[PDB]
């Protein structure tokens, strides 16, 4: 595709274009994932 | 299954009489949908 757009040459990114008007199942959601590792170690972090 | 006669058609239909076709019980080859010409628009929504 020599770095130019065309058939079978698609740019692998897409946009959302959120507007306050879409339905309840289409608005953006904010997601955070917490990962632990419960093993044997100096145990740097834990609670009160 | 035939996509030739729906694309290589001499006479087409008006916008208010848009032509209908149903296709079932066949094997669809969507690769030979490439040489319709140099430059055409190919956009699909829902699937890659
Ligand atoms: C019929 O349509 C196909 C669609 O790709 C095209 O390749 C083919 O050349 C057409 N037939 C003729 C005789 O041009």
């Amino acid at each position: 595709c020599n770095g130019v757009a065309g058939f079978n040459c698609y740019f692998p990114l897409r946009s959302y274009s959120f507007r306050p008007t879409y339905g309840v199942g289409h608005q953006p959601y904010r997601v955070v994932v917490l990962s632990f590792e419960l093993l044997h170690a100096p145990a740097t972090v834990c609670g009160p | 299954c035939p996509f030739d006669e729906v694309f290589n058609a001499t006479r087409f239909a008006s916008v208010y009489a848009w032509n209908r076709k149903r296709i079932s019980n066949c094997v669809a080859d969507y690769s030979v949908l490439y040489n319709l010409a140099p430059f055409f628009t190919f956009k699909c929504y829902g699937v890659s």
